[PDB]
C-alpha cells in the first residue's frame, strides 16, 4: 500500500558554502538525499543573522554560529527535516533559538527538537509528501542545565529551549569505600558548611543507605560500578508525545543527542539504551543517535533499526568565521588571534582533537524502506569526510569510494555484533541489514 | 552555582 | 573640606508597594535615608513590565520578578544608588536584564554590577552630589554559571549579565583518603569513562598531587581541610576597576554578594575576606556585603569598614505574583496553586524556610561619615522586619525600637568580636564602631 | 552538563 | 587535483542599466565571465535606495552614486565577487556604507574591504563554488582621511569605513635646502605660531635630522628625492588577514585601489610595489590593482602575477543622475544646471578630463588558471570601452575587436617589460603571460 | 587625502 | 584641520 524511504545522517556541522562539490561522489551523495522520500539530520549549529549572545559552552568544544546561509546548502543538499535538540542550539541563548525558529520557518523547512516552549520543544513535527507523511521527535541528552526549554505558568511566560532527555549517574561504592566518603566529609569541614542549609530544609540535604556528596550520587553495593538512568519525567512525556505521533503520520522517528559513553568510548550509554527500547515500545519506526562525531553499533529492536551514532555528515568546526571572547580565551596568545589561527592553536597545530583521528571523519547515511510500517530494507552508504586533508576541504561529505566503503561497513559490523546484528555486502562497498521480515 | 552550601536561598 | 553621608544596606527584595508604614519607626528609617547624601542598597529582585523569560534558579529559592512599580517604593524610601550584581539580577535572562538597564535608566537611577557586556558589569557608576561624588562598584560570588556578563570579540558581540567574583574550593586529604578516592575512581568504572577526553585532549584531566574528581578539586594534605580562594582574574579586574574609581571619586564603595559560609555560618568566607582587604588596599573607603539574609560580623580595616553582610533591608519574598512553572514543580499540589498558597506549601505552612528564625527579620542600616576621604563616624542603626507578624506585613522596614535595636546592636558586636571591632551603644539602641582616627 | 565524560566537544 | 579559474578587472563605475549591449563583442565578454568560477571587480559606485548624506569629495572627482538596481546589471554580466574599498565608497558617509553592506547582503553578492568596523572591513570573504573556493581581500591606499573604519572600545562602538593602506611620503632636500626650509619657517613667523603646542606638548612638533613642515615630511639627504613608505601597522595587519585567509581557502587574492603615481604616471607608488611583494610573501595568489583609470605593468612575482592597474571596466561617470550641491558649485552657471550639462560644463564641453584622451577608454580583463594553487596560465582579454563615442554610449565593455586588442596587448607588454613580463600574442588580439612554471 | 597626485579623479 | 597651530585640543 504506502511505501516511504528515509535517509538519516548524524551532526550537520555546516559553515561554509560549497557543501555538495563537484567531487562525482559527493553528487551522488546529493542524488542520495533527494531521491529518498524524506532525509533527516541533526543541525549541529546556529543559524544566524546577528539575534542573540553567546553562551559560555566551553565543555561543548565552543561556540557554533553560522550565516544563515548554511540552511540553503542543507536543503539543496537533499536533507528536508531537521533535529534541532542538541548541546549547540542554544549558543546564542534564548534570542539565538529564537532566532534559529525564524530562519526555519521562513524557508519552510520542518524542525523539532526546540520551541518558545517546553511543549513546543517536545511537540514532533509532521512532514508531508504525496507518498505519505513523517513525524519526526528530537531531544538531546548532552546540554547545559538551564538550556531545557520551559513551559508557561499562570503567571510568567515559559523558556525557549530544547527538548531535554535528563539523566542521573550513580556511584556504588562497597560499604568501607562509603564510610571513608562520609569521613572526608566530616573531616575537611565540608559537612559544617552544610548546616544553614540543615536548618532552613530541617534536613540534611546529602542524607538520602544513598548519600549525595560533591555534586555526585553515591550508594553502598556490594562491589563497585556505574549506573545510569533516564530522568522518568523525560522518559514518560518524550514516550507520550511518541504515542500522539504514531496516530497522525506513517512512520515516526526520534532523534537523540548524547555525547555520554557507556563503559567503552564506543558504547552508549546504559540509559540511551533504555531509552531507544522505549521509543520503539512506544511505536516508533526508528531511532537516529548523534553526539560522539564517531560512529556506534546499529541494533534491531522489535524488527526497528537503533542507529546509536551516525557521527557527522558535516564537519567544519575548525571553519567557523564566529569565535567568541570566551573561546579566544583559551588559548594563550601574544597578539590577537584570527579565527583559523585560534583553531590551529587549539588543537596544537593539528597534533590533538578530532584530526589526527580516523573515526571522526568517517560516517554513514542510511536509507531505510517502510510499507505500511513494515520495515523492509535497511541499505548502509559510508560516507568519507576527508581525513588527512587541508582544513577547508575536510569535512564536506562524499559517497565513499569502494575501499574506504568497505572499511567503514567492517566497523559498523564489528560495532553492532554485541547486539546480533548481520550485514550483507554489496561490491561498490554499500551494505545492508539482515533482517527478520 | 551553589557548591558547598547547597542551598542559597 | 569635603564631608559626605552615606547610608548602607542590604538585599531590597520589595514586591508590593507602600514600602514605608505609616507607622512613625518606617517614617523616621525613610527620613534617616533622605537625609544622607548617598543611600546604597543591593536591587535582590527583577523589576521588569514582561520583557525576557524566567531561568531555572531552584537553588537560589525560585524566581524573584516583581512589577517595575517597586522601583518608585524604592527611590521613594531614599535609596538612591543601586548595587544589582546578584544572584536573582538574571531571573529573566539576558533580555530580562537588558530590560532591568532600561528601566533603571528611563527613572534615572544610578547603578552598577550589570551591563550589556561584562565591561559595563564591571564599571562604576559615579553618583554626583552638591557635596561631592561617590562610586558604587557591584559584584557577585553567587550565580549560576554562565550568567557572568562577557566581553565582545571582534566577531561576536557580548553577553548582558552580572559581574563575577568567582571562587573556586579544594579539599584537603590526606594521601591514604587520596588513595581511596582514586580507588573509588577506577573500581567503579568512572576513569574508564574518560577514556574519550584522554585520547582528545592527550592528558587525563582528573590528574593535576591535585586531582579533580566529581567536579570537585582534591588535594593531598597532612591534615583534612576546607580551603576557598577567589579567582586571580576577577580579583584583578575588580580592584583594577577599584583603583580607577579612586581617581574620579571623593568615595568608593565596594558592594559584594556572597552566600558562601566559611566554617560556622555566620563567619564569612575565607576568600571573601581577602577580597574586602584587597578592595581597601586598592583604595575603596568601605565594603558593603549581602547575601545570607542574616546579619554577620563588622571588620574595620586600615580604618576603613567591612560589613560582610547586612542581610535584608526588605524581605517580601513570599508577597510576590509571579511564580514560574518549574517553581510550582517544586510542590506536589492535587490542584493549581495560586502563588500564596504555592509559598505557604514550600514552607511546611510556615514551619520552615526563613519565617521561623528571628535571624532573618533583624537588619542594620549603617550611616557612615567621611571627612576628605577620613572615616569619622560610623552609626548603626538596627532595622526590625517584623518578625512573626502576618506574611503580607513582615518584610517591611522600620527603625527598631529601643529594646530589639539593643538586642540586634548585641549581635553584630558579637559578630564582629573576632575582628577586634567595638560598638559605642546609644539610649535609644543606635550604636557607631569605636575609630582609631 | 557533561558530568563522567568530562568532555563533549 | 583542484583546477580553479579567476576573472579580474577594474574600476566598475556603473550607473545605468543595459550594461552588456547587444553587441556580439559585449555578449561574448559576459559569456567569458560568467565561464569562470569567480570573477573580481572593484565596485566604484555607492549603490544606493536613500540611506545617507553626500560627503565633499572634490579631489575624488565628485560623488558617484547610483541606483541600487547597478547591482543587478553587476550580476547579470559575470562578477560574483566584490572589492568595496576605494576612494568612493564612503561618499554616502558611515550610513551609505552601511546601506551598501545591506544592499550586497539582501542580494547575496560576496564583498570584501568595507565593514560596520575596522575588522569586518580587513575581513577577507569567502566565495564557495562546487570546485573550490576564493578568498578575497579588498583595501585602499586612497581614501579622504576619517574614511577609514574603526574598531570599538570597551565604552564606544566602532566606526564604519573602508579597508585602508595608508603611506607617508618624505621629500629629501640637501643640508641647504633644509636650512632655508627652517629660515622661511622662522622668518615668516610661522614658527612663533606653534608656541602653544610647545608648551602643551613639551616639544616642537616640527622637529624630529627629519622636520615636519607645511603638512610634510622632509629629510636631509645628499642629493633631492622622494620616498613613499606604507604604514607599518595596515602592511602588518592587512597581511595578517591574508595569512588567514591561507588557510580557509584555495585562492587567496588582494584588490588594492590606489591612485598614487610614481616618478612616471604609468609607475605604482614605490610603497605599493612593497605591499604587493609582501602580499605574496604571505601567501596570496595574485594582487590585482585599479584606481589611475588607465592601465599600468604586469609583474609575475614568485610565480604569481601583480596587476597594478587593470582601469576602468565600467566608466559612467558622465551619466549619474545624482550631483551634490557641492559638486555643482565647481562650475559657475548664470541658471541652475542639470546633471548632464554640470558634466558637460565640468570637461570643458569635452576638451579636458578624461574624455579626450584613449588611454582612459581601453581596459583588460585577465583569466587566471589555477591548479592547486600554482599559475598554469594567465589569459588576457582587451576591453574597449568606446572612445570618442557619444557619452551616453562609452563606458561599456566589450571585448575589443582584434585591432584594437593587438594595440592594448602593446600598451600592456610594453608597461610590464621594466618587471620582466612577455607575453604570447594569440591572432584574435587575445594574449597570455610567458610563466616559469 | 591626495597629497602629492593632487587630483584623484 | 588645525594647520599652523598644529594642536587644537
Ligand atoms: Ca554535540
Ligand atoms: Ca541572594
Ligand atoms: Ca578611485
Amino acid at each position: 500500500m504506502t511505501r516511504l524511504t528515509v535517509a538519516l545522517s548524524g551532526d550537520c556541522m555546516v559553515t561554509r558554502g560549497g557543501l555538495i562539490t563537484s567531487d562525482p561522489a559527493a553528487e551522488r551523495l546529493r542524488d542520495l538525499l533527494r531521491g529518498t522520500d524524506f532525509a533527516v539530520t541533526n543541525l549541529e549549529v546556529v543559524p544566524s543573522d546577528g539575534r542573540g549572545h553567546p553562551v559560555h559552552n566551553a565543555v561543548g568544544g565552543g561556540c557554533l554560529i553560522a550565516d544563515s546561509a548554511v540552511l540553503d546548502e542543507v536543503t539543496a543538499a537533499g536533507f528536508s527535516v531537521l533535529g534541532c535538540a542538541n548541546n549547540h542550539a542554544m549558543d546564542l541563548g534564548t534570542e539565538g533559538v529564537l532566532g534559529t525558529m525564524d530562519l526555519l520557518r521562513a524557508r519552510g523547512i520542518p524542525y523539532a527538537g526546540i520551541g518558545a516552549d517546553l511543549t513546543g520543544a517536545r511537540r514532533p513535527v509532521y512532514a508531508d509528501r504525496p507518498g505519505g507523511s513523517l513525524a519526526l521527535l528530537s531531544c538531546t541528552a548532552t546540554f547545559l542545565p538551564g538550556q531545557e526549554a520551559a513551559d508557561p505558568s499562570p503567571e510568567l511566560p515559559g523558556r525557549p529551549g530544547l527538548n531535554p532527555l535528563r539523566h542521573t549517574a550513580t556511584m556504588q561504592v562497597t560499604a568501607d569505600q562509603m564510610d571513608v566518603l562520609r569521613t572526608i566529609d566530616a573531616e575537611t569541614g565540608l559537612r559544617a558548611r552544610r548546616a544553614e542549609a540543615r536548618a532552613l530544609l530541617g534536613v540534611d540535604p546529602a542524607l538520602l543507605d544513598r548519600l549525595a556528596l560533591f555534586g555526585t550520587r553515591f550508594r553502598t553495593a556490594d562491589a563497585p560500578g556505574f549506573t545510569t538512568e533516564c530522568d522518568p519525567r523525560d522518559l514518560d512525556e518524550i514516550a507520550r508525545w511518541v504515542g500522539e505521533a504514531r496516530l497522525r503520520a506513517d512512520l515516526v522517528v526520534v532523534s537523540v543527542h548524547s555525547h555520554e559513553p557507556g563503559p567503552t568510548p564506543e558504547t552508549p550509554g546504559e540509559f540511551l539504551r533504555v531509552f531507544a527500547h522505549r521509543m520503539i515500545d512506544e511505536g516508533a519506526h526508528a531511532v537516529v543517535g548523534h553526539g560522539p562525531h564517531f560512529l556506534r553499533g546499529v541494533e534491531l529492536y522489535r524488527n526497528k533499526p537503533i542507529f546509536y551514532s551516525l557521527g557527522n555528515i558535516v564537519s567544519q568546526i575548525e571553519l567557523t568565521d564566529r569565535v567568541s571572547a570566551e573561546d579566544y580565551a583559551k588559548v594563550t596568545a601574544e597578539r590577537p588571534l584570527t579565527p583559523g589561527r585560534y583553531y590551529d592553536r587549539l588543537s596544537g597545530h593539528g597534533t590533538r582533537l578530532f584530526a589526527p583521528h580516523r573515526r571522526y571523519w568517517q560516517s554513514l547515511v542510511p536509507v531505510l524502506t517502510f510499507e505500511d510500517g513494515t520495515l523492509t530494507a535497511a541499505r548502509l552508504h559510508p560516507v568519507d569526510l576527508g581525513f588527512g586533508r587541508p582544513v577547508h576541504r575536510r569535512g564536506r561529505p562524499r559517497l565513499a569510494d569502494r575501499a574506504e566503503a568497505e572499511k567503514t561497513l567492517t566497523d559498523v559490523a564489528q560495532l553492532s555484533q554485541p547486539y546480533g546484528t548481520a550485514i550483507e555486502v554489496m561490491d561498490d562497498g554499500t551494505g545492508e541489514l539482515a533482517l527478520d521480515v | 552555582g551553589c557548591g558547598y552550601a547547597i542551598v542559597c536561598f
